[PDB]
């Protein structure tokens, strides 16, 4: 069997299509010297295999939520690059051996083994909760690791985002899936819980109080009262309460009178 | 023949045989088989090869169902708003078809290898991908009117967070909902009712609240909050005129704040005019 | 046969002359990709011989109105212009192949549509009766049909619209051929 015969078949094991064929993709004469790097190199195929399945056996079916679309997403434009690869290699090859091969695929043999190990660590999470199981990957220190995943953790916390700020500015929160943390029950004692488990790990349990009480203000205000209208992160919240809440009493001072009334509930009923 | 051909140049054979099938055309030996649509490869070709060839089928089968929904959809009766649904899906299959011609003027020079052509087309497997699940979901429950206005309101909620078919999914329901807010305009300013098919939300008859009455079906699903208000809007208008703009915005409500400021007028001049 | 000289006869039967002989033009050698898109290509040839029927029968008899004409006379200002596409494409045969026509002609495919179906909806209409068929064209929604057809409307309608500022103004209608709604007796 000549060296580029093998040349032939790797550059299509890198994607799953298989004398090499599949857990480990054993080989079958040559050298021992062939086998040897052959095993070595096929090893980003099994890697390319495991990652296609989750985004094509999640992207079927329609339970897997917002944030869960966007992590299947997330995961394609990171593997059209890996398209773009396979395609710049393929060329040269109409020359390059197997001593050359492995400088060319030894970075894609690592973000292809954080990607292929980022889908296991988040397997049933869908909703916030897969949001907050990829920012567990971001405490690594490693500086290529780090400003990967700290990229699909910015494609993955644009949905979480998209309905804060719609629960914290209109009130209205609409998700016939189960992900935000604000769950209703079909006006202040009720109808308001604070899931505990959907909660993004970047947002401390004590700011996810003060959203479920900017977004119950606003509620209330147009219901029952009838009436109608990161550090810069933290800022908003704050812009969001120091508002709302000080608008909240003056509707109900001069529109109620509240503070009119407790003042007469003393001089008559005690 | 491909088995007589060797492998490095009968590659430089398919690309340019796949490259027609992408356009609607038949090919040499990547064939099309009759009807969603089936195709067949090759008996004697790399078996690998045929698999990598699999994987541009569906972009392909995703174009030639958007192709057979548009020349269906230029019928009258279905409606002012799965015509405008059907045009501006049209402009996109127009720079589709620019996309296979700067391919075949880049093949000339060889530079356009078999995974080359893979690679290349990702945008149109993404978009055609798209397209190709509306055109399947506006014919299985038979949609027109208002009823093919609210699909793709939903259709784009759905993708909250690919920010890409995201933008695609709101140039349609841009365009295919001129016609809708064209005869609304005429209900609200005014009292009349053109709707020549039978798809607007306010039908009238011929001892009051039988004349114009809400059908159900045919609401836009974003204006559903305010479907008595319109009604009630050109109600209004009708008791006294016998007696003697807008636009869509995704997460911006200025068009239902539009006609809060004029059925807010509907009832000054009617309840006036009893006064 | 080589592809060049199927681009040579195709530019032709875009106009109605005939490898490529006449519903459908029936191509007779070459391979199975190249036919497919010829007959799929030589199809603006065959709405053009059928939006030039109209406007050659129809201008021989002298019987067909005043509106007629003016309809008679409006299928060729959106004929020029196809015939100035067709110059275009012929300066440049001598780069342009097969797959570079389908993007080149995938507009004239649509108003040579609508034409070709606007003749065949108002066949025996004359006079004001002719001017009432295009007026139904105009519920379509299609953003480019209903700008393309409001537009023969507003000179299809305006010899109706001589007749009525006439017959309003100075009260003297004059029609030999029976035309305006008003019709006289001796």
């Amino acid at each position: 069997i000549t060296e580029a015969a093998l040349v032939r078949d790797i550059l299509y094991v890198f994607q799953g299509i298989d004398n090499i064929k599949m857990n480990c993709y054993k080989v079958e004469n040559l050298s021992r010297s062939l086998r040897d790097t052959a095993v070595r190199l096929s090893e980003l195929g099994w890697l390319h295999n495991k990652i296609r399945r989750y985004t094509d056996q999640r992207s079927l079916d329609r339970s897997f939520g917002l944030v869960g679309q966007s992590f299947c997403a997330a995961l394609h434009q990171e593997l059209r690059e890996y398209y773009r690869l396979l395609s710049v290699l393929h060329s040269q090859l109409q020359s390059l051996t197997l001593r050359r091969l492995l400088v060319w695929t030894y970075d894609p043999k690592i973000r292809l083994k954080t990607l292929a190990a980022l889908v296991d660590h988040c397997q049933g999470r869908k909703g916030g909760e897969l949001a907050s199981a990829v920012h567990a990957y971001t405490k690594t220190g490693d500086p290529y690791m780090r400003s990967l995943v700290q990229h699909i953790l910015s494609l993955v916390s644009h949905p979480v985002l998209s309905f804060l700020y719609r629960w914290i500015y209109d009130g209205e929160l609409e998700d016939t899936y189960h992900e935000f943390f604000v769950a209703s029950d079909p006006l202040w004692h009720d109808k308001y819980t604070l899931r505990k488990s959907m909660i993004p790990s970047f947002m401390t349990m004590d700011q996810s109080r003060k959203v479920l009480l900017i977004g119950k203000s606003i509620n209330f205000l147009h219901q029952v009262c009838h009436d109608q209208t990161e550090n810069a992160f933290q800022g908003k919240i704050d812009a969001a309460y120091f508002e709302t809440s000080k608008y909240l009493l003056d509707v109900l001072n001069k529109k109620y009178s509240l503070l009119d009334h407790m003042q007469a509930m003393r001089r008559y009923l005690l | 023949l491909p088995g007589t051909l060797p492998l490095a140049s009968q590659e430089s054979a398919v690309v340019e045989d796949l490259l027609y099938v992408l356009v609607g055309v038949d090919g040499r030996y990547v064939s099309a088989q009759p009807l969603s649509r089936t195709f067949l490869v090759d008996p004697n070709l790399d078996l690998s090869i045929r698999e990598l060839v699999h994987r541009i089928l569906p972009v392909a089968a995703s174009y030639s169902a958007v192709t057979r929904f548009i020349e269906e959809k230029s019928s009258f009766e279905y409606g002012q708003v799965n015509h405008a649904l059907a045009a501006a899906m049209r402009t996109l299959v127009k720079e589709h078809l620019i996309l296979v011609s700067q391919l075949e003027q880049l093949h000339r020079q060889g530079l356009l290898s078999l995974q080359k052509l893979w690679f290349y087309i990702q945008p149109a497997m993404r978009t055609m991908d798209i397209l190709a699940s509306l055109a399947t979901s506006v014919d299985k429950g038979e949609c027109l009117g208002g009823s093919t206005l609210s699909l793709l309101h939903d259709r784009s909620f759905s993708y909250t967070g690919d920010s890409q078919a995201q933008e695609l999914c709101l140039y349609l329901t841009k365009a295919a909902s001129a016609p809708y807010f064209e005869v609304l305009e005429k209900w609200i300013y005014r009292g009349i009712i053109h709707d020549p098919y039978s798809e607007f939300m306010v039908e009238e008859h011929e001892y009051w609240d039988q004349r114009y009455t809400i059908v159900q079906q045919q609401i836009p699903s974003f204006l559903q909050k305010m479907a008595d208000k319109i009604l009630s809007t050109g109600k209004y208008l009708n008791v006294v005129r016998e007696c003697g703009e807008i636009i869509y915005t995704l997460k911006e409500r200025a068009y239902v704040e539009q006609i809060e400021k004029a059925f807010n007028y509907a009832s000054k001049v009617l309840l006036d005019f009893l006064m």
